[PDB]
């Protein structure tokens, strides 16, 4: 679970 | 037609079950911060180290200390403290014991390291076989010029034990092999067994069978007066000679007493203490005491 | 024109729906508060566990095994004359064997969870008995304090195991000859090489499900140590709310966020969906290299030893 | 003189926000049998005992269905 | 004539001389007995014996004294006492030999019941060869649980001297042929000889020529770790083994060092002693003390 | 009527006698001055011997040999654990070796007219010097003891050796395997029997020179310890001045009085009369079975030693 | 007329007593020297040196027979 | 030497 942009 | 506006009248009953549904869920995630809270703790291990790290148990006592259990202590000469169950009987004194003999199982079979490292496992009760390390005991006997004494506690499978302490007890160091040795008997109701008891074998024993000057051995580690690597003949480690005379690191024989027979080669070591009871008598209980002379 | 009839036919059959759904809730839930209020009732009597501290002692695992400890039960140590001994529990079979473990996970046993200071100073059951042996050698999941962890590798070169395993038995590890987290006074940083092992290097290779800027925000190494409590992610934003550890409830080197969550929410089974996160990001510890954001392990572990 | 194309569809909304709000309910649920079952399990490693229970997903996903199955058409 | 009354004027001068001489011896005869009494005494004896009699020299040495001269002790386990020349080195130890080595007349080529029994004389000075005997000294080292160190010092015919210590120090019973056996080497510049010398013959010496635990030997009397009994072919007593490895009771060659020659047969023997000097070099002065370990002896002060 | 012309002529050479005579002696007298008063300035720096204890000790002389007691110097024995022991002279060559000497004569070198005390302690010069050599293996005449002499006869049986020699060199002796001398309370009496050897058994047959009652009140045999100091004899008689031991200068187990004087007067040469004795006696140490009433010994000695 | 044949005899007792004063000074001499011998012998054991001297039994027994060539006389 | 009476 990464957190975009 | 119209007359249908009865089940609009039902929405009622779905909007307000909805809320005390809402409702009870914050009351409920509300409570569930209350368990996090209050469900979130360490299990209590009965086992505790105290304070009041010391020289040894008897500075311990010193320093207050009325409980019976497990501390930590730093000798001068060495450094890096260690774990060694107590003893302080109230009365003023704190016994400090490096060797206990119970339950029977543990072993005492371990190589060289294994015993200058010690082995087993200490305990709050009191009740756990273990073996403290060569190396502990050296320098906890090696600081100062203040003297120590020894106090072999034995008991039968019987209900009598019996005493034996020894002054100026002290083992060197690893340099030496840890070579133990004294000045001499103090008293005890079970007799000088380090003194080397002649059994009835050769006129010898007695000036073969004395542990006081030796050096200590293991499976495989041979520093005795016999090339006889006697922790290989018996099963344990100590300061062997001719070998033991009351060595009480040996086998841990199920109700005491045991023949010739029940070794796999064909013969004896165990529990025993020679002026106390039979060369085949195994003990029930045993412990190994160590306390400054002048506490006494 | 004459539209109006469908609303005799229509409105009704929701109605319906919503009875059903609203109603099976309310009983639903008087269900949990039950199972919340009888718990609770449980934690008003802790759990009892007697470890018979083992005489032989050194200053980590290896010492240990090279001192006469074949046994796999907790013992005590001092990498330090500066600093109080304490428990933990060495892993004296797998591979060689004499690994420090320093963190594991088995059964959820203990909610990691916890703010910054419990990660500091150390939480979770070292180890419980041994079905009555009054000895434990069972682990049962826990962090040693992090300024223990800092100060073991800050003392020589050191290197970790991160076995685990599905709920397939399948298992799998990584190895990282080179490990060292810095000092509680730098965030306790994590600075990993030397990889090796088959899992996934998702600990400095990110994770292998994305690509470019995707991948190269979730690599751990090199991060600080960040808490729902103090956050030290890599992730920039202002809004409170947004912090890895708070998405991925626990204590980790996050990264905006992770490429693998140990100490993260252990879930049963071993799968699970966005609709049910604690906020709805993909918390719980997940590898996800291995198996992928959606799999929360059975057993994961981490553990420690000398390069030499 | 307003009863004939009117009165059908000014009286849904009620309903239909309502329709709306369960769902938000149900997922902001789901997620609480999911919490409150993970936070039972840290009471292992502290609670002398810990309740077990069963956490069905099965009947909320079904539930969802039904939800999801009534949504837009009037 | 009447004239002649003359000679007899002169009898006052016999009478008057017979009286003096009478007079005189009564005078003398009284001096006689005034010699009898002042010259009447035994000789003057310059060896002495003193008192406080204990277990033995250090226990002398602990109840007072401070003359190193020969005393009386007697230890608990057995009785009578005995003579025995102390040392008391006045730092508040008293040494109790039991052999030395000086002149060289005294001989050790004594059967077993003369070492028993022990040979030679004690003296004051301390200046006179002798073997106490292997009774008393193992009585002497057994009493109590109080381990006995021992102290080999030797000299050469250099004038430079080395010492010797071992702990447990102490002798069997004869029951078991008064069978030596210590615990360990303490300190001494004149190395273990004890601990065996493998001189340079055979991988054999170390575990053939070490002294720890062998019984004692004699012309007559064999109970070494050799058949050919090393007595009759050295000339003494000892606990031989493969034989000596630095036994200190062989003849003493004046000058010190010797030949293979030297002796009839061909073989060595002499106060040697290994770890110091050469198998071929006899001492010049030899010495065995003893004193229980708790004493200074690498004890304390 | 003229019988006076005799007084001229016989008188005068009368004058003679008595001047050469009395002259004679008032010189004779001179010279003896000079000589007490020089010897007299003599034992003012005693005599000086030293004499190393041997190591080699046991009860009697008879021990030591059968404990490695080869040579035949003087030594330390202990009869008796309530007894101090004591050196005294072993000889061990003289008949299988091994005798306990207890008197002993050969050049006067003491006074034997000692009192009565003086017997009971022990008097005399052990032994001395071997010209150079460190022990002493010479003898030196004495008396041991009385109460060691009857001590060591009434613990077990014993005999006595008496050895002796004229100024001619022949030998000769007396041996007695009954030898028991009583302590000091029954005044040390003295019961010898089983005579041998030859030399004259005057001990307890009396002298030979004598007949009936003449004889037969010399036998030493059966009494008591005499004296100048204190009176024991079997002389019956109130005049203080008739007294054996005064008589006959030295204790001694008389009775009117002697047929055997050991401890009496040293006379030189061996030959003496009636007019030389300090009494007009026949003093000195003789035995008179051998020799005569008028002839001392050369070299006088006892000794005792076990039976068996 | 007392000068004939009286002073003859009268006169010599004198003379004759002092005759046999002197035969028991020599025997109490001759003890004398006796005794002195044997007591001097007495210090080798005890004195330092030992003052050696013969004593001349042969002078005085030359001497007791002149004073026993003059015995009876009257 | 014997005494007589
Ligand atoms: C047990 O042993 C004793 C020995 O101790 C022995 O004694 C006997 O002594 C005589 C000798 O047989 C006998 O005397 C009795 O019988 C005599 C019979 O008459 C004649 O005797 C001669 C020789 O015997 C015959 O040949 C004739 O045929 C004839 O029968 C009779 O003489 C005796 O009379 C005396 O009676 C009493 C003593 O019995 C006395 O008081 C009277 O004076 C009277 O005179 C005689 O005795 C005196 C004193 O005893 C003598 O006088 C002394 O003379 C000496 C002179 O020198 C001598 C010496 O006597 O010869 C030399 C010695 O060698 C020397 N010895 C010493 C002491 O070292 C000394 C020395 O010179 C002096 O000490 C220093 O001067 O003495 C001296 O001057 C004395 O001072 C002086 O007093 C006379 O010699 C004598 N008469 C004369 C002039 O010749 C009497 O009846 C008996 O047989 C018996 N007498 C006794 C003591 O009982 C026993 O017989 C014997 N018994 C047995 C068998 O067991
Ligand atoms: C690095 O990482 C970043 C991010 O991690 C990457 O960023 C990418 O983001 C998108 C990823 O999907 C990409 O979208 C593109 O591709 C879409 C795929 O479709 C293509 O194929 C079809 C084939 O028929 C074709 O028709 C179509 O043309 C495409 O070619 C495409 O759909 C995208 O089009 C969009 O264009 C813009 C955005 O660029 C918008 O204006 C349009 O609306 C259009 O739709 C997109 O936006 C929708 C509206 O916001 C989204 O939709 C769904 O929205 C859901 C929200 O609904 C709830 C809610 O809370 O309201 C309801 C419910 O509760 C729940 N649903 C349930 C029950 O599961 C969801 C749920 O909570 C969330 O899913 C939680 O995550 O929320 C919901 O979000 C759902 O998931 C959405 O599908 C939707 O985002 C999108 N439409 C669809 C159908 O996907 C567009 O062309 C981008 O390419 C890319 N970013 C961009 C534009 O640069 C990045 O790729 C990566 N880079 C690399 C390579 O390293
Ligand atoms: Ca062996
Ligand atoms: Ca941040
Ligand atoms: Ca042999
Ligand atoms: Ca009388």
């Amino acid at each position: 679970g990464h957190r975009p942009y | 037609e119209a007359s249908i506006l009865t089940h609009d009248s039902s929405i009622r009953y779905l909007q307000e079950i909805y809320n005390s549904n809402n409702q009870k869920i914050v009351n409920l995630k509300e409570k569930v911060a209350q368990l996090e809270a209050q469900c979130q703790e360490p299990c209590k291990d009965t086992v505790q180290i105290h304070d009041i790290t010391g020289k040894d148990c008897q500075d311990i006592a010193n320093k207050g200390a009325k409980q019976s259990g497990l501390y930590f202590i730093k000798p001068l000469k060495a450094n890096q403290q260690f774990l060694v169950y107590c003893e302080i009987d109230g009365s003023g004194n704190g016994w400090t014991v490096f060797q206990k003999r119970l339950d029977g199982s543990v072993d005492f079979k371990k190589n060289w390291i294994q015993y200058k490292e010690g082995f087993g496992h200490l305990s709050p009760t009191g009740t756990t076989e273990f073996w403290l390390g060569n190396e502990k005991i050296h320098l906890i006997s090696t600081q100062s010029a203040i003297p120590y004494a020894l106090r072999v506690e034995l008991e039968d499978w019987n209900g009598r034990t019996s005493t034996a302490d020894y002054a100026m007890f002290k083992v060197g160091p690893e340099a030496d092999k840890y070579r133990l040795t004294y000045a001499y008997f103090a008293g005890g109701d079970a007799g000088d067994a380090f003194d080397g008891f002649d059994f009835g074998d050769d006129p010898s024993d007695k000036f073969f069978t004395s542990h006081n000057g030796m050096q200590f051995s293991t499976w495989d580690n041979d520093n005795d007066k016999f090339e006889g690597n006697c922790a290989e003949q018996d099963g344990s480690g100590w300061w062997m000679n001719k070998c033991h005379a009351g060595h009480l690191n040996g086998v841990y024989y199920q109700g005491g007493t045991y023949s010739k027979a029940s070794t796999p080669n064909g013969y004896d070591n165990g529990i025993i203490w020679a002026t106390w009871k039979t060369r085949w008598y195994s003990m029930k209980k045993t412990t190994m005491k160590i306390i400054p002379f002048n506490r006494l | 024109l004459y539209i109006d009839e469908t609303v005799n036919s229509n409105i009704p059959t929701n109605l319906r729906v919503l009875r059903s759904i609203l109603e099976n809730l309310r009983s639903k839930i008087q269900k949990l508060e039950s199972d919340v209020s009888a718990q609770m009732e449980y934690c008003r009597t802790p759990c009892t566990v007697s470890c018979n501290i083992p005489v032989v002692s050194g200053k980590e695992c290896e010492e240990i095994i090279r001192k006469g400890g074949e046994t796999s039960e907790m013992y005590l140590i001092q990498p330090d004359s500066s600093v109080k001994p304490y428990r933990v529990y060495c892993d004296m079979n797998t591979e060689n064997g004499g690994w420090t473990v320093i963190q594991n996970r088995q059964d959820g046993s203990v909610d990691f969870g916890r703010k910054w200071d419990p990660y500091k100073q150390g939480f979770g059951n070292v180890a419980t008995n041994t079905d009555g042996k009054n000895y434990c050698g069972l682990p049962g999941e826990y962090w040693l304090g992090n300024d223990k962890i800092s100060q073991l590798t800050r003392m020589g070169p050191t290197e970790l195991l991160i076995e685990m395993e599905d709920w397939k038995g399948d298992k799998v590890k990584a190895h990282y000859g080179g490990f060292t987290v810095q000092n509680e006074a730098n965030k306790y940083q994590i600075s990993v090489n030397k990889y090796r092992g088959t899992a996934g290097n998702a600990l400095m290779d990110g994770a292998s499900q994305l690509m470019g800027e995707n991948r190269t925000m979730t690599i751990h190494n090199g991060m600080f140590f960040s808490t729902y409590d103090r956050d030290n992610d890599g992730w920039l934003t202002s809004d409170p709310r947004k912090q890895c550890s708070k998405e991925d409830g626990g204590g980790w080197w996050y990264n905006r966020c992770h490429a693998a969550n140990p100490n993260g929410r252990y879930y049963w089974g071993g799968q699970y969906t966005w609709d049910m996160a604690k906020h709805g990001t993909d918390d719980g510890v997940v590898w996800m290299n291995w198996k992928g954001s959606w799999y929360s392990m059975r057993k994961m572990s981490m553990k420690i030893r000398p390069f030499f | 003189i307003e009863v004939l194309k009117r009165k059908v569809i000014e009286k849904v909304q009620h309903i239909q926000l309502l329709q709306k709000n369960v769902r938000a309910q149900l997922v902001d649920m789901k997620r609480l049998e999911v919490d409150i079952d993970i936070k039972i399990r840290s009471c292992r490693g502290s609670c002398s005992r810990a309740l077990a229970r069963e956490v069905d997903l099965k009947d909320y996903e079904d539930q969802q269905k039904q939800l999801e199955q009534v949504i837009a058409k009037d």
